[PDB]
C-alpha cells in the first residue's frame, strides 16, 4: 500500500491506493483502505488488512457509544487515542497496523497518525505504506495551505499515482475523500492504468515512459 | 517439534452473477504427494441461502464451517427466525476468524449467495478475517493460475474493441449462469492440467432466489 | 410456616415448601396441553395478555429441529431452561453428530432443577414445561416439574384449570394415540382438549398457540392466522 | 466474600438502607450552592460545638476534584473521602484516555453512579452522603451546579442546599433567588450565599466557609475576615 | 508437544457391497527395535464398529479406555442401549475427531492416525479417517502410514470409485486386504507377519479374526541374485 | 527517540530534546515535543522505544497531578524523581519492561534551587549539573566538562547548549531535526521559541 | 431475615413484587405506538422550582432507531441503558445491521433476574422501550424487573398508570396519526399530573423510520400544548 | 444457612447512625483518658493507664503511647489489641512513603490512610469495626506541629488540644478554659497533667498510672526529637508541676 492525508485551508484530503498482496502475488486489485467511522471521521489502512479492519471497526463502535453517552461527536484527538490505547494492549503480540484518523471537529480539521507500536502523532500531512516515500516527494514540493479543493484533490491523487507507478506493492486504483465541517465527501474510484496515461498526456510528466 | 498445521490442497472459485452466484471447488483431498480422498466435499450449504467453503487446512476449514452453521442456528433463536443476510454473515465470519488472531484458522474462505436487493454476491476472506465483497475470486492452491483468466474472461481486462486500437474498452456485459459454469469448468480443467493438487472431481453450488442447486463434474485423476 | 424461608429446609413432615410455592406459580400460569401419537407430537398453548393494548405472551419455545417445549409459570425461568436445552441438544450434535434423545433431555432438566432445590442462596425454578420431540425411538411427550420430577406421558396438561384437559385426554387416550400420519387430526384433539380448561374466554386467532413435531416434520410453531384453521 | 444483600426492598416498595442514608445526610452540617451569571459559590456550615480545632489542617468541607471542578457534601465525613478519591482518580483517568478534562456533568454522573452501585451490590451499605458538585467546563463560561444523593439520582440546580436545616435555607433561596436575573457579580453571589447560611448557622464567625469558583480554573477560598465583612453588612441593612 | 515412543504401523481398510473390512498388524515397535509382538490395534466398539489405530501405543491405550468408558456412559439411563440408542460408528468417530482436534489445538496431540470402520443403523457403510491434526476424510479405501503409499494403490484397483462398491464382494475385498498386508510385510521395515482382521457386515455382523499370518510369500528368486553389479559367484 | 540533553545552571534547569520522529526510513515529524509537565515547576523529557515513551510519561504525569490535587501541594523534584525511579525499577523485572530513559528538570520552591535528575530505563537515578541519554553524552560531555560553571546565567546556559547541539549536528551521522528547548525556574516552565 | 430470591406462598418472588411497588411511586411515563411512529412522553416532576428541569433526563436514546422512557427509581436505569446501548452497537459490529427492538428488549430483560446472594436486588425501575425495525415495524415494549416484557399498542407506567391505561383503552385505535398520538400523550399526562402541565414539567419524544429517535424541543412541545387547549375548548 | 447468625455490622439505624460505630465509641468512653496538647515549640501526649497492679512491670509496659516513626507518635484509647493491628499498618505505610518519595511522610497523609482503613470496616466486609480512638502527635516541614484524632467511624479532625477516652466532656472543658495560642511545651505539660488529675476516676494521680511523651524541636538545631518518658521521669515531672 500507499496512503496519504493532509490538512489544508478547506479541510483535509485523504487518498489511498487499492492493491493487496500476498507475497509477490497481487491478491486484490481493488480493496477499500478507508473506513467511514462516522460522517465526520475517516480512517486509513496500511499493514495487515485483518488488523486494520477489525480494530478500526471496533474504534467505530467505541466512537458511536461516545455519541450516545455524551450526546455529542467524539473529537479526532480522542478517537485517535482510543485506537492507540487498543494497540497498547496487544503490545508486542505482532499486530501490523498503520492508520491516519482524519476528521473535522470543534478545533477545526484534525489529522492523527497511529500505528501498531502505539505511536500517536498530530500533524498537517502524513503518508503510510510501502510507497509513502514516493508520495511524500510529490506532496512536499507541491503542498500549500492556500490550496483549492480542486487542486488539493488532484495533489493527493497525483501523489498516489507516483507511488503506484514506482512501488510494486502499490497500485490498482485511487480512492479519494475530502473532509469538510459538514462531513466527508467521497470523490470516487480512479483506475491507475487509465489515470496514468491521462496524467502523462495532460501534465507532460512520465516522459521516460513510452505511450 | 509438533506442527499443528497441514496443507490439504484443493482449490475453490466463487463468481457473482447479476441475479445468481456460484461457489465451486474440487473434491480432491491430499497430504504431500498422496491422495486421501477423490471425493471429499468442500463447499457446503449453511442455510439461509448461503454457501461456504474454507480452503487450506481441512481441520480448521471443517471447524470454521461448523461454527458458522452454528452461528446461523443461534441467529434464528436469538432474533425471531430472522434471515441472516449475506453481508451480516460476512461480518460474523470476520469475528470468528479474528477470535484466533494469534493461532489462526489456516484457511482461505469464500461465501456466496444473494444480497438483500436480490443480486449475486461473493465475499472473500483471508485467514485472519479481512474480507470484502467481490464479483470474482479463486482461492487455494491454483488461485494464481485461475484469477488472471477470470480478470480477462469475466471483467474483460486488457480487452479492447477492434478497429479503435486501445482507445475503446470491451464493454462489461453481464454473464448468464450457463456462461459462468463454462468458465468455471474450463478454469478447473486448466488448473488440473498444470497443478498436481487439483483433480478427481468438481462440485459446484449455484445459488438463486429459488434455492441452492448442485452440479458435479469429473476431473482428471492423475 | 417456620420452614419455608429457604429451599434448604425440610419441614417436620418432610416437605420442601419453597419447591411447593414454586409449584404454585405453575398453577397460576395459563393452560397448556401436550399430547402425542406414534408418528407426531403436539403442543397446544393458551396465551395470556396483560390487557387489550398488550400482546399475548408467547408460550412455546423451539430447542432444536426435532425438539421443543411449552411453558407455564415464570417465563424468564423457561428461557433459562430452554436455553440450556438448546445448548445440550447442540452439544450432542457437534460432538457426537447425534440428535439428543428426548428421554435424556428430560434427565438433564431434572438434574439442573434439582441442584437449585438442595443448595443455599438459590431458588427453585418457577415454571413447568411440556417437552415434545421426535427421535430414534419415535414420538415423545415429557412433563417437567421444577421439583425435578420429569415424567414421560402419552398426553397431559399444566397451568390453571388444567385438570379439565387432563381428564379429557385420559378418556380419549385410546383414540388420539392411534392418530398416525394425520397431523391436523392430532392438533384437533389437542385443541379440543385445551377447550375443556376454558371459562368465559374462548380460543381466538391471537390467543391460540400450536406446535408440532413428527416423522418428516421439523419442530414448527403456529401463531396468528396460521391457527385460524383450527378455531 | 461477604455477599449479604443489605439494601433490599420492603413491602411498601422502599429501600430503607438508602432512606436511612438520607437521614445521615440530614444530620450532616449544612452545605449550600449558588450559581451567579459568571461564577458559582459553595457555602458550608461548620458546627461550633468543636472549638480548640486546628483550622489549618482540619479537612476542609469543599474539595477540588480537578483544577476546574469542586465538590462539597453533607453527611458522613469518612464516606465522603471515598467518593472524592474515586472522583479524583476518574478525573485524571479521563484526561489520560480522552485528552480533555471531565465536564462537570460527567464527573457528577460518575460520582452518582458510584453511589447507585452501592445500593444494589452485595455486602456493602449506601454512602451516607449527598454532594454538591460545581465548576466550569473546559473553554466554557456557563456556570455548572449539580447535586447527588445516596440513591444515585442527580440533577442540575440554579441554587441548592443540603444537610441539617436545609429545608429552611432552601425556603430562603426559593423566594430570594431570581432566575431571570441571577447574581450578576461575585459580590452579589457571595452575599446571597452568606445570607442564606445566616438563616441557620447561629453565629457568623468561623461557622461559615465560602469558596468561589470562576471560569478557566479560577478557584479561591475566602478567609474569615472577608466573610465577616459580608456578615457585618447584611445585619446593618437588616436593622431597618 | 511430544514424540511417539512405542508405535504401531499401517492400518488398512476398504468398503465392499455389504460392509467394511479393516486390518492392522500386531506389532509394537520401539524405534527400530521390534519390541512387542502381541499388540491388538483393532478395537471393537459394540457389534457394529471397529476402530483401527496407528501411531503412539500409549495414546492408543488411552483412546481404547475412552471408548470403553463411552459404551458405559451410553448405557446409563438408556433402556434402548442395545437397540435404537446404541452407539453408531458416526457417533464414535465424531467423538474421537472432536477429541483429536481439541488436543492439537492445545498443542498436546494424541500422536495417532485412526480409521473408524463400521455399519450404520440403516445398513450404510461407514469408513472415515482422523489423525493427530484433527484432519478428517472419507474414501472407499483408507490406509495410514505406509499403507497409504502401498496398500491404497492396490485396494483402489478393486474399488476405484463409489460405483465399484456394490460390485465388490467380501471374498474379493478380504483377498485384496490380505494381499496388501503381504506387500507391507515385504516392504515396511516396521511391520510384522502376524496381524488381525475385522469384517463388519450388515447381514452377518462383526467377524473378528485374530492370529492371522502372511503366507504364500515369494523368496526363491533371491538365490539367483549375486553381488551388486559385476560379481558372478 | 534519540537526543535529550539537560543542564542545571544558577537559577534554572534547561532541557533540550530533538524534534525528529522516524518510522521505517521516513521522518514522519520534525516538530515533536518529547516532554511532559508533571507539575508547574517540574518538567520531564524522555527518550526510548516507540510508543512506550509517551505512555510512561503520561502515566507519571497523571500520578503526580493526582497527588497535587489530593494534597493541594506540589511534590519536590527529588520526590518526583524517586517516584519515577521506583516505577522504572519495578518495570525492568516485569514481563515486558518499559524501555524509557528520562531527564527530570525541576525548580525546588522550598530550597530555591534548580535540580536535574537523570534516570535510565533500569531505574538508575543520578543528580547531575548536566546530563544526557544514549549517545548524546559521548559528543557533548567534553564541551560541558570544559565550559560548565555552577554560577552560569540562563543565557550562558543556552549559549553552551547551542555549542553542544552544533557539535552533535557536525559529528552525529543522525539528522535529529534540531531541538526544542525549555527552561524551568522559579516562575515555572517556558519554551524558547527561537533556537 | 430471609432469602432475596425467596418465593411467597402464592408463587411470586417477594423482591420482584416489592420493586413493582417502587415503580408505582415513580413519575408517569406514557407510550403510544402508531403506523406513522411511536410517541414517548414523561412527567418530569421537579421537586423544587430551583431545579433546572431540562437536566431531568427521563427519556433516553438507545440507538438511532430505538428510544426509551423510564419510571420508578430512575438511578437504576443508567446501567440498563448502558447495557442496551452496548448491546445495540455491538450487534451492529457483529452483523453490520440494526438490531431488532424485541431482541434489544430481551437483552435488557436478561439482566432483570440476575440478582441473589450478580447484583443484590432487582431493578426498581420500569422501562418503555420504543423503536422501529424492518421486520416488525413500529413497536412499543414494557420491560419490567420481573424479566418479563409485553409488547403494547399503548402503555402507561408510574403513579397515574391505571387511570391513564383506562384512558388509553378508550382512545387508542389502529389508524392514529403521529400528531394525534402526540396530543393524546399530552392530554393523558395533563390529566394524571399533580401540577399543571407545560413545556417545562413534561417532555415529548418520538421514533420514526426517516428521522429516527428525537426528543422534542420545549418550543415544539409548547405549541402542541397550545394546540391541545384550543381543540379541547372547541367542544 | 449462615444468614441467621449475621449481626450485620455495617448498617444504618433508622436515625442514620452506624450502630457498631456508636457502640464502639461507648466502649472507648470507658478507656483510660488520653490527652494531646499542641504548643508553638512542640506537642505533649499524656495518658492514663487503667487500674494497674503493683506487680505490673511498668518500665517494659506500653498500652497507651506508641511510636509510628521518628516524627509521628500516637496515644491510644480503647482495645489495645485492635490498636496494635492498626499501628503496625501505619508503620508500614510510613516506610512505603519514605521508600517511594525519599521523604518522611506528612502527618495528615498517614492519618488519612489509617482513618480510611477504619472507614472501610464500617461500610463493607461485615466485620466489627476497630474499637480504637487515636490521638496523632506529629511534625513535618509543611504544617509544622500537628494534632489529629481518629475514631472508629474513620472520621478525623485537627486540634490545638484534645482528649479521648473517659471523661472527655469534662477534660475538654478544662482544656478550653486554660489553653492559649502563645502557649509553650513546658506550660502544655503542666496543663495536660492538671487536666488528668482533675478528670481521673482514681483517688490520686501517680507516676505508675501514667504514660507521657513529648515531641520537641528542643533537639540540637533544626530537627525534631521524640521523648517517651520513663517511669522515673514521669515521677519527676509530677513533682515539678506540683501534683505529688
Ligand atoms: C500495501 C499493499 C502493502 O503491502 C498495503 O499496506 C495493504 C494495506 C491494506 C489495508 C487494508 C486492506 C487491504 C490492504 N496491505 C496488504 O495488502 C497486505 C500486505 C501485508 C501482508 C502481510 C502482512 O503481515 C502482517 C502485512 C501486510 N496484505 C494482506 O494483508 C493480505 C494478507 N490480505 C489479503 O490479501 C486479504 N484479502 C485478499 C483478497 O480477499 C479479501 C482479503
Ligand atoms: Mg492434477
Amino acid at each position: 500500500t500507499t496512503t496519504l492525508a493532509f490538512k489544508f485551508q478547506h479541510g483535509v484530503i485523504v487518498a489511498v491506493d487499492s492493491r493487496a498482496t500476498a507475497g509477490s502475488y497481487i491478491s486484490s486489485l481493488r480493496m477499500n483502505k478507508v473506513i467511514e467511522i462516522n460522517p465526520y471521521l475517516l480512517g486509513t489502512m496500511s499493514g495487515c488488512a485483518a488488523d486494520c479492519q477489525y480494530w478500526e471497526r471496533l474504534l467505530a463502535k467505541e466512537c458511536r457509544l461516545y455519541y450516545l453517552r455524551n450526546g455529542e461527536r467524539i473529537s479526532v484527538s480522542a478517537a485517535s487515542k482510543l485506537l492507540s490505547n487498543m494497540m497498547l494492549q496487544y503490545r508486542g503480540m505482532g499486530l501490523s497496523m498503520g492508520s491516519m484518523i482524519c476528521g473535522w471537529d470543534k478545533k477545526g480539521p484534525g489529522l492523527y497518525y497511529v500505528d501498531d507500536n502505539g505511536t500517536r502523532l498530530s500533524g498537517q500531512m502524513f503518508s503510510t505504506g510501502s510507497g509513502n516515500t514516493y508520495a511524500y516527494g510529490v506532496l512536499d514540493s507541491n503542498y500549500k495551505w492556500d490550496l483549492s479543493v480542486e487542486d488539493a484533490l488532484y495533489l493527493g491523487k497525483r501523489s498516489i499515482l507516483a507511488a503506484a507507478h514506482r512501488d510494486a506493492y502499490s497500485g490498482g486504483s485511487v480512492n479519494l475523500y475530502h473532509v469538510t465541517e459538514d462531513g466527508w465527501i467521497y470523490h470516487g474510484n480512479h483506475d491507475v492504468g487509465e489515470l496514468f496515461w491521462k496524467v502523462k498526456e495532460e501534465e507532460g510528466s512520465f516522459n521516460n515512459v513510452i505511450g | 517439534q509438533f506442527n499443528p498445521y497441514g496443507d490439504n490442497g484443493g482449490t475453490i472459485l466463487g463468481i457473482a452473477g447479476e441475479d445468481f452466484a456460484v461457489l465451486a471447488g474440487d473434491t480432491r483431498n491430499i497430504t504431500d504427494y498422496s491422495i486421501n480422498s477423490r471425493y471429499e466435499p468442500k463447499v457446503f450449504d449453511c442455510g439461509d441461502n448461503i454457501v461456504m467453503s474454507a480452503n487450506g487446512f481441512a481441520a480448521d476449514g471443517d471447524a470454521l464451517v461448523k461454527r458458522f452453521k452454528n452461528s446461523v442456528k443461534w441467529y434464528h433463536f436469538d432474533h425471531n427466525d430472522k434471515k441472516l443476510s449475506i453481508n451480516s454473515a460476512a461480518r460474523n465470519i470476520q469475528h470468528l476468524l479474528y477470535s484466533r488472531r494469534f493461532f489462526p484458522y489456516y484457511v482461505y474462505n469464500i461465501i456466496a449467495g444473494l444480497d438483500e436487493d436480490g443480486k449475486g454476491a461473493v465475499y472473500s476472506f483471508d485467514p485472519v478475517g479481512s474480507y470484502q465483497r467481490e464479483q470474482c475470486r479463486a482461492g487455494g492452491a491454483a488461485a494464481s493460475l485461475i484469477m488472471p483468466f477470470l480478470d480477462n474472461q469475466v471483467n474483460f481486462k486488457n480487452q479492447y474493441e477492434p478497429g479503435t486500437n486501445g482507445k475503446v474498452k470491451k464493454p462489461l456485459k453481464y454473464l448468464s449462469v450457463e456462461e459462468v459454469i463454462k468458465l468455471v469448468r474450463d478454469s478447473f480443467t486448466s488448473a488440473t492440467e498444470r497443478h498436481i493438487q487439483v483433480g478427481d472431481g468438481l462440485e459446484i453450488l449455484i445459488v438463486t432466489k429459488d434455492g441452492v442447486r448442485k452440479e458435479f463434474y469429473e476431473l482428471k485423476r492423475d | 410456616n417456620n420452614y419455608d424461608g429457604d429451599t434448604v429446609t425440610f419441614s417436620p413432615t418432610g416437605r420442601l415448601f419453597q419447591v411447593e410455592y414454586a409449584l404454585e406459580a405453575i398453577k397460576q400460569g395459563s393452560v397448556t396441553v401436550g399430547l402425542r401419537s406414534n408418528t407426531h407430537a403436539v403442543l397446544v398453548a393458551l396465551k395470556r395478555n396483560a390487557d387489550e393494548l398488550s400482546s399475548y405472551q408467547k408460550k412455546i419455545i423451539k430447542c432444536d429441529e426435532h425438539m421443543g417445549l411449552s411453558l407455564a409459570g415464570l417465563a424468564p425461568d423457561a428461557r433459562v431452561l430452554s436455553n440450556y436445552l438448546r445448548q445440550q441438544c447442540n452439544y450432542s450434535s457437534l460432538v457426537f453428530n447425534r440428535k439428543l434423545a428426548v428421554e435424556r433431555a428430560g434427565h438433564l432438566l431434572c438434574d439442573k432443577a434439582q441442584k437449585n432445590t438442595q443448595s443455599y442462596g438459590g431458588r427453585p425454578y418457577g415454571v413447568g414445561l411440556l417437552i415434545i420431540g421426535y427421535d430414534k425411538s419415535g414420538a415423545h411427550l415429557l412433563e417437567f416439574q421444577p421439583s425435578g420430577n420429569v415424567t414421560e406421558l402419552y398426553g397431559t396438561a399444566i397451568g390453571a384449570r388444567s385438570q379439565g384437559a387432563k381428564t379429557y385426554l385420559e378418556r380419549t387416550l385410546d383414540t388420539f394415540i392411534k392418530i398416525d400420519g394425520n397431523p391436523d387430526e392430532l392438533i384437533k384433539a389437542g385443541v379440543e382438549a385445551i377447550s375443556q380448561s376454558l371459562r368465559d374466554e374462548s380460543l381466538t386467532v391471537d390467543n391460540l398457540s400450536i406446535a408440532i413435531v413428527g416423522k418428516d416434520t421439523p419442530f414448527t410453531i403456529y401463531d396468528g392466522e396460521a391457527v385460524a384453521k383450527y378455531i | 466474600g461477604y455477599d449479604r444483600a443489605l439494601s433490599i426492598f420492603s413491602p411498601d416498595g422502599h429501600i430503607f438502607q438508602v432512606e436511612y442514608a438520607l437521614e445521615a445526610v440530614k444530620r450532616g452540617t449544612c452545605a449550600v450552592g449558588v450559581k451567579g451569571k459568571n461564577c458559582v459559590v459553595l457555602g458550608c456550615e461548620r458546627r461550633s460545638t468543636l472549638k480548640l480545632q486546628d483550622t489549618r489542617i482540619t479537612p476542609s468541607k469543599v474539595s477540588k476534584i480537578d483544577s476546574h471542578v469542586v465538590l462539597s457534601f453533607s453527611g458522613l465525613n469518612a464516606d465522603s473521602r471515598i467518593l472524592i478519591e474515586k472522583a479524583r482518580v476518574e478525573a485524571q483517568s479521563h484526561r489520560l484516555t480522552l485528552e480533555d478534562p471531565v465536564t462537570v456533568e460527567y464527573l457528577t454522573r460518575y460520582v452518582a453512579g458510584v453511589q447507585q452501585r452501592y445500593t444494589q451490590s452485595g455486602g456493602v451499605r449506601p454512602f451516607g452522603v449527598s454532594t454538591l458538585i460545581a465548576g466550569f467546563d473546559p473553554r466554557d463560561d456557563e456556570p455548572k451546579l449539580y447535586q447527588t444523593e445516596p440513591s444515585g439520582i442527580y440533577s442540575s440546580w440554579s441554587a441548592q442546599t443540603i444537610g441539617r436545616n436545609s429545608k429552611t435555607v432552601r425556603e430562603f433561596l426559593e423566594k430570594n433567588y431570581d432566575r431571570k436575573e441571577p447574581p450578576a457579580t461575585v459580590e452579589e453571589c457571595v452575599k446571597l450565599t452568606v445570607r442564606s447560611l445566616l438563616e441557620v448557622v447561629q453565629t457568623g464567625a468561623k461557622n461559615i466557609e465560602i469558596t468561589v469558583v470562576k471560569p478557566d480554573s479560577d478557584i479561591v477560598a475566602l478567609s474569615s475576615e472577608e466573610i465577616n465583612q459580608y456578615v457585618t453588612q447584611i445585619e446593618q441593612e437588616k436593622q431597618e | 508437544t511430544q514424540q511417539p515412543i512405542v508405535t504401531g504401523t499401517s492400518v488398512i481398510s476398504m468398503k465392499y457391497d455389504n460392509g467394511v473390512i479393516i486390518a492392522a498388524d500386531n506389532l509394537g515397535s520401539y524405534g527400530s527395535l521390534l519390541r512387542f509382538n502381541g499388540v491388538e490395534r483393532l478395537i471393537p466398539v459394540g457389534d457394529n464398529t471397529v476402530v483401527g489405530i496407528s501411531g503412539d501405543i500409549s495414546d492408543m491405550q488411552h483412546i481404547e479406555r475412552l471408548l470403553k468408558d463411552l459404551v458405559t456412559e451410553n448405557a446409563y439411563d438408556n433402556p434402548l442401549a442395545d437397540a435404537e440408542e446404541a452407539l453408531e460408528p458416526s457417533y464414535i468417530f465424531e467423538y474421537l475427531a472432536t477429541v483429536m482436534y481439541q488436543r492439537r489445538s492445545k498443542m498436546n496431540p494424541l500422536w495417532n492416525a485412526i480409521i473408524v470402520a463400521g455399519v450404520q443403523s440403516n445398513g450404510d457403510q461407514f469408513l472415515r479417517y482422523v489423525n493427530l491434526l484433527g484432519v478428517t476424510y472419507s474414501s472407499p479405501t483408507l490406509a495410514t502410514g505406509f499403507g497409504a503409499h502401498m496398500a491404497n494403490p492396490l485396494l483402489r484397483k478393486v474399488v476405484d470409485r463409489e460405483s465399484d462398491i456394490p460390485k465388490t464382494t467380501v471374498q474379493v475385498a478380504e483377498e485384496a486386504i490380505v494381499n496388501a498386508m503381504r506387500v507391507l510385510y515385504y516392504r515396511d521395515a516396521r511391520s510384522s507377519r502376524n496381524f488381525s482382521l475385522a469384517i463388519i457386515d450388515k447381514n452377518t455382523g462383526l467377524t473378528f479374526k485374530k492370529n492371522l499370518q502372511v503366507e504364500n510369500m515369494k523368496w526363491d528368486f533371491a538365490k539367483d541374485i549375486k553381488g551388486y553389479g559385476t560379481q558372478k559367484i | 527517540m534519540d537526543i535529550i540533553l539537560g543542564i542545571r545552571v544558577q537559577d534554572s534547569v534547561i532541557l533540550a530534546s530533538s524534534k525528529a520522529v522516524t518510522r521505517g526510513i521516513s521522518v514522519l515529524k520534525d516538530s515533536d515535543d518529547k516532554t511532559r509537565q508533571l507539575s508547574p515547576h517540574t518538567l520531564m523529557s524522555f527518550a526510548g522505544e516507540a510508543g512506550d515513551t509517551v505512555q510512561f510519561a503520561e502515566y507519571i504525569q497523571a500520578n503526580i497531578q493526582l497527588y497535587s490535587i489530593r494534597e493541594d501541594y506540589e511534590l519536590s523534584p527529588q520526590a518526583v524523581s524517586s517516584f519515577v525511579r521506583q516505577e522504572l525499577a519495578k518495570s525492568i523485572r516485569s514481563r515486558r519492561p518499559y524501555q524509557v530513559n528520562v531527564l527530570i528538570g525541576g525548580y525546588d520552591k522550598k530550597k530555591n534551587k534548580p535540580e536535574l535528575y537523570q534516570i535510565d530505563y533500569l531505574g538508575t537515578k543520578v543528580e547531575l549539573p548536566y546530563g544526557a541519554h544514549g549517545y548524546s553524552g559521548f559528543y557533548t560531555f567534553s564541551l560541558l566538562d570544559h565550559h560548565y560553571r555552577p554560577d552560569m546565567t540562563t543565557e550562558e546556559g543556552l549559549d553552551l547548549l547551542k555549542l553542544c547541539v552544533q557539535e552533535l549536528e557536525k559529528r552525529m551521522p543522525m539528522d535529529f531535526k534540531g531541538v526544542i528547548v525549555k527552561i524551568v525556574d522559579k516562575d515555572g516552565i517556558r519554551q524558547v521559541d527561537d533556537f | 431475615d430471609r432469602g432475596v430470591s425467596t418465593f411467597s406462598p402464592e408463587g411470586r418472588l417477594f423482591q420482584v413484587e416489592y420493586s413493582l411497588e417502587a415503580i408505582k411511586l415513580g413519575s408517569t411515563a406514557i407510550g403510544i405506538a402508531t403506523k406513522e411512529g411511536v410517541v414517548l412522553g414523561v412527567e418530569k416532576r421537579a421537586t423544587s422550582p430551583l431545579l433546572e428541569s431540562d437536566s431531568i433526563e427521563k427519556i433516553v436514546e438507545i440507538d438511532r432507531h430505538i428510544g426509551c422512557a423510564m419510571s420508578g427509581l430512575t438511578a437504576d436505569a443508567r446501567s440498563m441503558i448502558e447495557h442496551a446501548r452496548t448491546a445495540a452497537v455491538t450487534h451492529n459490529l457483529y452483523y453490520d445491521e440494526d438490531i431488532n427492538v424485541e431482541s434489544l428488549t430481551q437483552s435488557v430483560c436478561d439482566l432483570a433476574l440476575r440478582f441473589g446472594e450478580l447484583m443484590s436486588r432487582p431493578f426498581g425501575v420500569a422501562l418503555l422501550i420504543a423503536g422501529h425495525d424492518a421486520d416488525d415495524g413500529y413497536q412499543l415494549f414494557h420491560a419490567e424487573p420481573s424479566g418479563t416484557f409485553y409488547r403494547y399498542n399503548a402503555k402507561a407506567i408510574g403513579s397515574g398508570s391505571e387511570g391513564a391505561q383506562a384512558e388509553l383503552l378508550n382512545e387508542w385505535h389502529s389508524s392514529l396519526t403521529l400528531k394525534e398520538a402526540e396530543l393524546l400523550v399530552l392530554k393523558i399526562l395533563k390529566q394524571v399530573m399533580e401540577e399543571k402541565l407545560d413545556e417545562n414539567n413534561a417532555q415529548l419524544s418520538c421514533i420514526t423510520k426517516q428521522d429516527g429517535f428525537k426528543i422534542y424541543d420545549n418550543e415544539k412541545t409548547a405549541e402542541l400544548i397550545k394546540e391541545l387547549k384550543e381543540k379541547e375548548a372547541a367542544e | 444457612g449462615s444468614r441467621r447468625y449475621d449481626s450485620r455490622t455495617t448498617i444504618f439505624s433508622p436515625e442514620g447512625r452506624l450502630y457498631q460505630v456508636e457502640y464502639a465509641l461507648e466502649s472507648i468512653s470507658h478507656a483510660g483518658t488520653a490527652i494531646g496538647i499542641m504548643a508553638s515549640d512542640g506537642i505533649v501526649l499524656a495518658a492514663e493507664r487503667k487500674v494497674t497492679s503493683t506487680l505490673l512491670e511498668q518500665d517494659t509496659s506500653t498500652e497507651k503511647l506508641y511510636k509510628l516513626n521518628d516524627k509521628i507518635a500516637v496515644a491510644v484509647a480503647g482495645l489495645t489489641a485492635d490498636a496494635e493491628i492498626l499501628i503496625n499498618t501505619a508503620r508500614i505505610h510510613a516506610q512505603n512513603y519514605l521508600k517511594t518519595y525519599n521523604e518522611d511522610i506528612p502527618v495528615e497523609i498517614l492519618v488519612r490512610r489509617l482513618s480510611d482503613i477504619k472507614q472501610g470496616y464500617t461500610q463493607h466486609g461485615g466485620l466489627r469495626p476497630f474499637g480504637v480512638s487515636f490521638i496523632y502527635a506529629g511534625y513535618d516541614d509543611r504544617y509544622g506541629y500537628q494534632l489529629y484524632t481518629s475514631n472508629p467511624s474513620g472520621n478525623y479532625t485537627g486540634w490545638k488540644a484534645i482528649s479521648v477516652g473517659a471523661n472527655t466532656s469534662a477534660a475538654q472543658t478544662l482544656l478550653q478554659m486554660d489553653y492559649k495560642d502563645d502557649m509553650k511545651v513546658d506550660d502544655a505539660i503542666e496543663l495536660a497533667l492538671k487536666t488528668l488529675s482533675k478528670t481521673t476516676d482514681s483517688s490520686a494521680l501517680t507516676y505508675d498510672r501514667l504514660e507521657f511523651a513529648t515531641i520537641r524541636k528542643g533537639a540540637n538545631d533544626g530537627e525534631v526529637y521524640q521523648k517517651i518518658f520513663k517511669p522515673q521521669e514521669i515521677k519527676d515531672i509530677l513533682v515539678k508541676t506540683g501534683i505529688t
